[PDB]
């Protein structure tokens, strides 16, 4: 194993460090370490080949070090563009089986509170047409991530019918989120309306929908 | 003639 | 580790002013391989110089021949200038006929 | 009398992203005959004698391959090394290799070598019966145990004792004329005052080869070596010699001193004194 | 340099692995290059599974976690190596990638990356997306499509079929009780132009083949 700090955090202009650290079995090995940025969606990317060695001009905010089993990436003038999973990699001397730490989430402090964007779809006709329902509640754009999803019907509380994922990162900072509601066109016809109920850190919003529009 | 036989390394 | 650069200045024919001769710089005993030899005429550099491939002695030191083709006169003196890691600064030995 | 074949290889590493410096040279008694160098445009196996340019595309074909192959090794061993002594990635470190073999002068196997170097000190070296490694540190004994597993031994014993010896056989035969030949030094004697009473007497060796010579001044016929002066043989540059030895004697004993000079192209220990 | 991958998204269980780096610009027998795979999964993070590489002969490394299961093969006509991983059980399950290590940096140091593949390991048969068109219900406006009761999980949805560079969004698929996934994707537009503009809503499921468009209106 490699390990690693789960999180690092800082304010915008900050330096943090990130180290990872060799199981001590031996204190000659891990002598040469690379590390790796990843954002969200994509393919791992080089940032330093060798300890404090960089590929190009490119990566000059990061800079690498070692001491004893220890290695460590320091990035300095820390941006909300470089919030990111880091991972170091590296192998024993005698040994030719690469090992990778694993993973610290480098996190930046920055805009406090972003509000939940909420919309509501009601059935389509081509979904009714199938003896079939989907109410599509969406949560566009939010921060910190910490929010909770319910329903009502004709404000009864609807539990057994939801269905509902994680909050996520978009391609910007923030999060979002999405859930459904499955029923019956019997339901959807019989209820006069159906309300998606958003809560973000205490403000809630609802979206509503009926049969009639 | 240098040695033809490839070694293991240390 | 480091070993300090012995020097010898010398031709390879006796001296005589007016014949053709050659200009040795025979430079051992050093450690690491890294150094630079010129040649130097009335403290000018000579550019068309020569050297010997890098080998090395039964305690693991370096050596090596530079050379030109140089003639004698009594108006000019010839010298090697050597820098090392392991000389403070360049160090220069001056053609003696008798050494 | 005997002969020898010796290979000596060079590799440097280069921080950054610089491949290493590698230099190959090959020699025949005193006299070089091949190289190779990583940062020479031509990539190839070279000829340093007239003797080897009668070999054809097979040998410079099969001699370029060889020391490629020794090259690459070579980079595996710089970083596995920086490894075992915990080295930091920042400076530049050199691995030294020398082997061959020693053929009688009826052309039967004396010996054979191999030593290796790391920054200029001792790491490992086979041992005299070619069965065995000797470790100079605790992180050559990792290489040791490595070596004797995968009997690298028993490989390079076949070698030595084997080809090694076929082909300085045929070197020697080939370069008869010029490896083969014993040219005696053309000795002269210097007078050189340095004072109102003392001067300075310089013994030379000139033009000789091979370059094993001996220099030697008695006064009133006792040794004088503890008050001689010499400097290190030295290469001519034209496949010959160069030695002398001096020392200082009060002015009017000159004729007190005599230098001794022993070389095989010599019948007898040649004596000289000024006059 | 470019690296392609290309192979099954979905492998039944004790079934085998069989995906293809194809390499662009660079040639696989280079005596100062090697070639590596290595996968991604939420339970491990990065694993490395193995290297091969040509000098004057091909050589190879395995990882010791799947050195009894996996065989690296490089194909000199081609230009491409390709992983072969047996015995796949459900811990297998992973988004794997190729890359390029050279000699002047040194080994673990991978310069080129290809496009990560990702690997499903069920018993579960393959199931087209149901697509349903998502009304814009007179809002301002935005434009949405719903990809229904589908396995497994890679989906590809996009809008006008590629006409539209930006305002759109896609949600991550919910994993149904049932085991199917679900996924809705929206678009932003002009309440001015939606009027007379049509919108397609384009779904492709690579892996049953299905290409479906829906109107939205
Ligand atoms: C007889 C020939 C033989 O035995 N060979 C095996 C050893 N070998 C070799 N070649 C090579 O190019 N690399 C390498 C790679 C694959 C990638 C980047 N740099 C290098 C060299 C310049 C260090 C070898 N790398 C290792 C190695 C790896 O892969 C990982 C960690 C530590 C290592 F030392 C290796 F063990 C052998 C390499 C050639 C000579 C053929």
């Amino acid at each position: 194993a490699l390990t690693q700090p789960p999180s690092v955090s800082g304010s915008p202009g900050q330096s943090v460090t990130i180290s990872c650290t060799g199981s001590s079995s031996d204190v000659g090995h891990y002598n040469r370490v690379s590390w790796y940025q990843q954002s969200p969606g994509t393919a791992p990317k080089l940032m330093i080949y060798d300890v404090s060695n960089r590929p190009s001009g490119a990566f000059s905010r990061f800079s690498g070090s070692r001491s004893g089993n220890t290695a460590s990436l320091t990035i300095s003038g820390l941006q909300p563009e470089d919030e990111a999973d880091y991972y170091c990699s590296s192998h024993r001397t005698g040994y030719t089986v690469e090992v990778f730490g694993t993973g610290t989430k480098v996190t930046v402090l920055g805009q406090p509170k972003a509000a939940p964007s909420v919309t509501l779809f009601p059935p389509s006709s081509e979904e009714l047409q199938a003896n079939k329902a989907t109410l599509v509640c969406l949560i566009s754009d939010f921060y910190p991530g910490a929010v909770t999803v319910a329903w009502k019907a004709d404000s009864s509380p609807v539990k057994a019918g939801v269905e509902t994922t994680t909050p996520s990162k978009q391609s910007n900072n923030k999060y979002a989120a999405s859930s459904y509601l499955s029923l019956t066109p019997e339901q959807w016809k019989s209820h006069r309306s159906y309300s998606c109920q958003v809560t973000h850190e205490g403000s809630t919003v609802e979206k509503t929908v009926a049969p009639t529009e | 003639v240098v040695v033809g036989a490839c070694g293991v390394g240390k | 580790i480091q070993r300090t650069p012995k020097i010898q200045v010398y031709s390879r024919h006796p001296a005589e002013n007016g014949k053709s001769n050659f200009l040795n710089c025979y430079v051992s005993g050093f450690h690491p391989s890294d150094i630079e030899v010129d040649l130097l005429k009335n403290g000018e550099r000579i550019e068309k110089v020569e050297h010997s491939d890098l080998s090395f002695s039964k305690d693991w030191s370096f050596y090596l021949l530079y050379y030109t083709e140089f003639t004698p006169t009594e108006k000019d003196e010839y010298a090697c200038r050597v820098n090392h890691v392991t000389l403070s600064q360049p160090k220069i030995v001056k053609w003696d006929r008798d050494m | 009398g005997s002969h020898s074949m010796r290979y000596f290889f060079t590799s440097v590493s280069r921080p950054g992203r610089g491949e290493p410096r590698f230099i190959a040279v090959g020699y025949v008694d005193d006299t070089q005959f091949v190289r190779f160098d990583s940062d020479a445009a031509s990539q190839r196996m070279e000829p340093r004698a007239p003797w080897i340019e009668q070999e054809g595309p097979e040998y410079w074909d099969q001699e370029t391959r060889n020391v490629k192959a020794q090259s690459q090794t070579d980079r595996v061993d710089l970083g596995t090394l920086r490894g075992y002594y915990n080295q930091s990635e920042a400076g530049s470190h050199t691995i030294q290799i020398m082997y061959g073999c020693d053929v009688g002068s009826d052309g039967r196997f004396l010996r054979g070598y191999r030593q290796d170097a790391y920054d200029g000190k001792d790491y490992i070296a086979l041992n005299e019966d070619l069965r065995s490694w000797t470790a100079a540190d605790m992180a050559a004994q990792i290489t040791k145990r490595k070596w004797e597993a995968a009997h690298e031994a028993e490989q390079l014993r076949a070698y030595l004792d084997g080809t090694c010896v076929e082909w300085l056989r045929r070197y020697l035969e080939n370069g008869k004329e010029t490896l083969q030949r014993t040219d005696p030094p053309k000795t002269h004697m210097t007078h050189h005052p340095i004072s109102d009473h003392e001067a300075t007497l310089r013994c030379w060796a000139l033009g000789f080869y091979p370059a094993e010579i001996t220099l030697t001044w008695q006064r009133d016929g006792e040794d004088q070596t503890q008050d001689t002066e010499l400097v290190e043989t030295r290469p001519a540059g034209d496949g010959t010699f160069q030695k002398w030895a001096a020392v200082v004697v009060p002015s009017g004993e000159e004729q007190r001193y005599t230098c001794h000079v022993q070389h095989e192209g010599l019948p007898k220990p040649l004596t000289l004194r000024w006059e | 340099v470019q690296l392609q991958q290309s192979g099954p998204g979905l492998v039944k269980p004790s079934q085998t692995l069989s995906l293809t780096c194809a390499i662009s610009g660079d040639s696989v027998s280079s005596n100062s290059v090697a070639w590596n795979w290595i996968r991604q999964s939420p339970s491990r993070g990065l694993e490395w599974l193995g290297r091969t590489y040509y000098r004057s002969k091909w050589y190879s490394d395995y990882a010791v976690s799947v050195k009894s299961r996996i065989t690296i093969n490089p194909d000199t006509s081609k230009n491409q190596f390709s992983l072969q991983l047996t015995s796949m059980t459900p811990e297998d399950t992973a988004v794997y990638y190729c890359a390029r290590e050279g000699v002047t940096m040194g080994p673990g140091a991978f310069d080129i990356w290809g496009q990560g593949t990702m690997v499903t390991v069920s018993s579960a048969s393959t199931k087209g997306p149901s697509v349903f068109p998502l009304a814009p219900s007179s809002k301002s406006a935005a434009l949405g499509c719903l990809v229904k009761d589908y396995f497994p999980e890679p989906v590809t949805v996009s809008w006008n079929s590629g006409a539209l560079t930006s305002g759109v969004h896609t949600f991550p698929a919910v994993l149904q009780s049932s085991g199917l996934y679900s996924l809705s994707s929206v678009v932003t537009v002009p309440s001015s132009s939606l009027g007379t503009q049509t919108y397609i809503c384009n779904v492709n499921h690579k892996p049953s083949n299905t290409k479906v468009d829906k109107k939205v209106e």
